[PDB]
């Protein structure tokens, strides 16, 4: 999995070479950037709830035929309005985890590896989460880097849907 | 490879769930030990052709049939890949303690390792004995009061100690 | 040229990604790292002949041979003198480079590539510089962090010569 | 490829210098303007997808015979090559960014781009325009107000900029 | 440009070997089928302009946001209409160029290369097209053989929407 | 691989013998039937999407424990593979139906696949429900009476549910 | 084995794809040819007895020598003009399974792979075979398309034995 | 490499242009002359080693200064080439005589081959002349009336005439 | 590979020895008999052709099943890599006898070969019979009186023949 | 091309080596070698016009089929008469080339290679110059070392024809 | 590549003829002089590390400026590539001495290497000096009259100085 | 292992060949000059302990820092002084050992690789092994072949260290 850590080593693993300090300074980095990283986890998972309710909404909104159009893609039944709400919920997750990992690795890994795909089979717009995205975006509550921190992971999860 | 913080993630992923309140204060623990860590592989890394050399000479004076003619570090060619291995061994443990996991470890360096030694006829007991010998080395190194902020870096000596062991068992 | 900064660009490309935080994280690691950095490749520029005079020496001090066997490998002569302090030279400079560089690649670069080779022809013991080394660490004046950095290159290149 | 920092300590090593007190001056103010560097590049990378798609957009309406039949940026397999090519450079420009230098950009990017242009019936008349639309918005991005700490960033949007014209520059 | 007749030789040049009557044959097989499927491809031709205007409707009727919902993307200008006409028109037009070509090549190249990407990077749902592409079928007023080699092409373009 | 003409061929010749007159005429009764079995093919070719989709919708509303997190098709990269698998298995079987003989879908499909699924962790019990899914969905898409000359088709329907029916023992 | 079905698969495979028409049509044309094919098949079988008997006489016509040097690899002896007739009978026996699987695979596999080699080595003159085959050809008794058929396929064999 | 029906499909796209009733028609001759097509193919192909060794025998024939020591053809290696040669480049003068276009042996034989020849010191006037012997050959072969169903194939025979042609420019 | 010197200077170098007066007399021994060894490698190598195909003839004249149809050397693919590993063994064998040890024999051609031969179908037995029946045949050629210097070579004979035996029951 | 010596020199470079003793060695036994090799090199070339014309005959013998059957391939004219001889000329000064080189080079440059091609495609049975070959290896009238050496590139070719 | 031997052979069989009597004469004394050929060789191969040690110094020594800072060979990677290269030219001169023939130094050493040098900044004349220093070491080594048989090797040290001028001049 | 020998199979094996005279020569020139080179090796061996003992001295004497600088690398203690006259065995035995082989492969096999790594390691320097040799080879007492026999493998490990 993808994190400075990770990469600090692969580097140095790629060429045989012991760590140094070009590694290490990697490493502190993602040390002291964690501290704004986790506050964002933390404040995303505690409220997690509330986005992904807010989230949905907001895609329905924004794309009401989900909501009306027959199809076992669409949110017009019971069961695609859940598993809508999870697929957000999803997305906000791995967004709490590539900050605690400190990098894109759980996304990159567990959602956006295969998202084409399976995006394409069961006929899901990217629009919708990319909406969903924007929602949790403008509405975390999060300021300073603890924003940049939360922002730069929900905004690579758009660049992938894009 | 995992690192600490990936670990816990692939865990609660498994478990389809966020992170809970008890494993971001223990993630922010690491985080706020992490300066120790740092020293530890620099201190460790920094010395590693001393540790290397210093526990080949120490092995071939207990162990010198590995060293008489027919041993299995007899000649330069098995020499070198001797000196080699406690080399890269020295190397992933030292990823590992970065790391704060043994995943680098057991998956690059510790898996299919013994199968190897066995092949080769090269005595696993004897590898252990390098790595635990250099293991001694890396702690008292890492572990050294002078020149470095006092404070207690014990827990991480043990975590440390116990990849080293864990590398020994591996062969052994 | 191996930096935190070129790193943290060749695991992108290797890739065909965009810089994600994963990377910025490291790159802000090394800005921070910085400050002790360049205290210490300043100190180390500013107080370079008397630690280079110094140097000398101490591997005059330990391997007297040195001095006095004829051969060109020996600074048994002015000139041979003069080549042994130039390298130590070479040696300094290196180590404030790797420091300002904010990592090996300066002495991987312009230094170790080729070293072994170089001693080998040119009949010129490691253990040699390695007490150069060995001096200029001992008494570069440097405590704290700024220590930390200067030593960390100093060590590599010890590394580099056993 | 070389960073701001290495491109110094290359000139200085080819005369065999120390660096001077000048030259820590200057490297000291590079690493103190280190944060809006790293904003930059976040902001540009965080939009790279609508900077590419609002430019390409933009262009195919000022020549709307690039996507007429014949056209070069005509067939699915064209158009994505293009808006490929617009994604490269724009990260070869980020690289750029984060390095304080263009050797990443000219090494791996520019070099030999005008002569496979030529070789591919590719007007590079165009894509130069394309990347000074990539340009414009990266800036304005880059240098929004709105949402981080004031002050200013004119001279990094300056370098920036230098990096864009340099890559349409390297294709008209 | 992949046709029967192209695959034959690409087969035989493979090996290095002239061509065999395990070739002849394929491309025999190959002239006899054209009867069927020059009268799709003419038939397709001579009626266009009405299966692309019917097939635009059928969009616009099963997806009706495209013609209100503001953006580039939609149909919601009257350049976006026209865009949209446009495409279809190009989906006809290939179908006819497989016809002719009496295989897939023109359709892959012109066509599916890319595919993915220009309709992840324009916002643009695959589901449009498909069911541009049904309505193509429903009503190219094609039997018998010829209206199986229309539906083979047109079923093709769907699955590489799919 | 062999089809059904090279697989006559082939016991033949490991007699030494020439085709008998009972071979030639059920060899002659294939070629008969060839109009049909391009037909299967086509029309199961036609609809891959929609039956692999359809199989896979109906997979995961019958065994919802898979797509559960830590589910062996849970994660986007394990939903690909396995919609990839289920897309690989149809297309070896379409192979197959136009060969008129299982070897390619033997050959290149079928062997190392239980013990590549054991390996991994996927349950292949679950994955012969979706073979089996997909037969149903493919044989009702290849015997559907409208829009095609009428005639019975019945024997070439038990050939091919037989290549499912193949597949899905195979990993089960 | 080389056939048009197995060569339309392998185009396919090749690629990852499912089968396209560009392949269907392929095979149609197998399907198509095979009349004829099975009708040459049937004739040289129920004629082969005096095909092969013919055969050798016309070698032993144009290459008297055969008849007379002494030699393993000659027909001069009984075991050496059984050997003749049987090699002859392998020939025609694979004219007929090329004729059976519509393609050249089985003479490539059972006849032509190691042919040159196995001449060579047993001092066996391919000039004999192609006589063989030349009186095969001369006296089949086939017209229009079946001769076709038959001809393709003994002509391949000639052109491999020169 | 394009056949005579891609070839039409690749001008129209050029144009973005559906087929004129003129380009269908013209089309259907070309599927109505396909039978002629395929004896040419046949009947050139069934006769390969005759027309490359009776076209060898009367090069060496009329230019014995390229098989004298020293010759270009002298040595049974460059003997194997030469007649290689001859052999590929009628391989390829079939390839386009099935398509219908001279794409493929425009693209895979004749692009560089003079150059090719010029590095060597082959002379390509040499292989200009067995080329033409070929063609002769090839021709009286394709064109013979006897056992084939009465027809006039002159527009085809002109046609294939010209890739040999064209094949001889490319090399003279 | 070792061939007997080095055969000697390995088992001594595992020992630490420096060689003793009773093998440099042997190894002058066998540099005494060189002339005789390459007489032997001289004349089975070119005979190599006939003591093939002649033991080829021989062994499918003993056993016709072989070349039956369903044979395991019926087709000529197979009769071609029949002959070939004939020709490899020969080969090997001789290159045992330059070297005057097995190594090259035993690991270049020897191991993995029954389990070879196992996994095809080829019966092992029956290479045995061939490599006899060459073995025969090569010790006749070497061993002629006619035409080389009168001496006795029994020794070499009784060698050359111990790798026959020895690659038969690798084999068989 | 092949010789001891630049065998000696290929194993070195491939190597990267300097020239060791281990292929001094193999030089030298090349140049002790040399007496034996040149004095039979003389010999056949002094004697070459008697050889090649008593091989021909000794060919024409065993073969009369050769002069006698119409054909290009056969010697059965004045012109095919002369490329006999030249052939077997060929071979002896090629035998002579190899004794001079001191190894097989010449005879696998300027013959074996291709030699196969050529005898396949004009209908040449590689048993005609064997024999002229046998009769050359036993008419040759070298006794000794010189004729051991003569030999062994003489059944070299023999062993290239079989 | 070609020795002495087969130069003769390639300029005969061109001609298609037999070796005059005057080329056997010439090649005999080759192989008469053949012991001195190995001398020289050895003699310069045993003494490679100080010829080519011993010719850098006095390389750096006269050019002080290839070693300054900014200098061709300054930095120990530029030094030992180098170092390396007049290795590499002094290996393919002995090579050349070892086969009478300058074909393998021609070939595989020499082409190329002007432009090699030309487009690295190499000064081509600075390396014609260094061969030039290992030429009169070479040689000096080579003819030295003590701890071998008397004799005459001038016409082979003249030999052995024209592979040197040749590798001089090919990159001056 | 490397002999001239076993480059001979090897260049034959790396071809797929048979061997060819080509080969057997270089394998006579072994044969011949084994007669000096196990004079040479007979006398290094029986002289061998003298041999030693005299070239551990000429270290010391020329180096005589080696005796008396405290570490583990030197010959300042009794045990130092015994791994260094093993190692001085080494060599000689090594040579013995290329004699006997005619070869280079036991020094390059038993003592060459890992050389430079084991020197560096353990801080070994190379020019006490070249004095140690360069005594040997003045010292050996060896005439004629025998002697150029000797040194030519004296002078390789020279090399090696250089
Ligand atoms: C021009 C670009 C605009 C701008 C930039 C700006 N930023 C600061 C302060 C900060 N920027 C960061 C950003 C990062 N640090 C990291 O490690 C990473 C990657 C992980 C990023 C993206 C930080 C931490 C700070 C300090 C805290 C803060 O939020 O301010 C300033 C103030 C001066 C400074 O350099 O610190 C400025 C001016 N601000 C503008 O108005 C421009 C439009």
């Amino acid at each position: 999995m993808k994190t400075p850590i990770t990469e600090a080593i692969a580097a140095a693993d790629t060429q045989g070479r012991f760590l140094s300090n070009t590694e290490l300074q990697a490493v502190d980095g993602r040390f002291k950037r964690a501290v704004a990283s986790m506050e964002a986890a933390r404040a995303l998972t505690n409220n997690a709830q509330s986005l992904i309710d807010g989230a949905a909404q907001a895609v329905y909104q924004k794309f009401p035929y989900t909501t009306t159009m027959q199809g076992s893609q669409y949110a017009s039944t019971p069961e695609g309005k859940a598993k809508c709400a999870r697929d957000i919920g999803y997305y906000l997750r791995m967004v709490t985890y590539c900050l605690v990992a400190g990098g894109t690795g759980p996304m990159d890994e567990y959602l956006i590896a295969g998202l084409s795909e399976i995006n394409s089979t069961f006929d899901l717009s990217p629009s919708w989460y990319i909406e969903a995205l924007k929602y949790i975006k403008a509405n975390h509550g999060l300021t300073g880097q603890a924003a940049v921190e939360a922002n730069a992971y929900i905004d690579y999860a758009i660049n992938a849907l894009s | 490879m995992l690192d600490a913080f990936a670990k816990v993630v692939a865990q609660a992923d498994a478990r389809g769930e966020f992170l809970t309140n008890a494993q971001f204060d223990a993630l922010s623990n690491l985080v706020k030990e992490g300066n120790k860590r740092l020293d530890a592989v620099n201190r460790i890394t920094s010395n590693a052709s001393t540790i290397v050399a210093n526990a080949a000479r120490a092995l071939f004076a207990e162990q010198p049939q590995l060293i008489q003619p027919g041993g299995n570090a007899y000649t330069n060619r098995r020499m070198a890949a001797c000196l080699r291995d406690m080399e890269i061994i020295l190397r992933y443990v030292t990823y590992a303690i970065l790391a704060g996991d043994s995943s680098v470890l057991d998956d690059r360096c510790l898996n299919g390792l013994r199968e190897t030694y066995q092949a080769l006829g090269t005595p696993g007991s004897s590898v252990a004995v390098a790595i635990q010998k250099m293991k001694d080395a890396a702690i008292a190194i890492a572990n050294d009061p002078n020149g470095i902020t006092p404070g207690d870096c014990s827990a991480l000596m043990s975590e440390i100690a116990g990849y080293f062991d864990r590398a020994a068992a591996a062969v052994a």
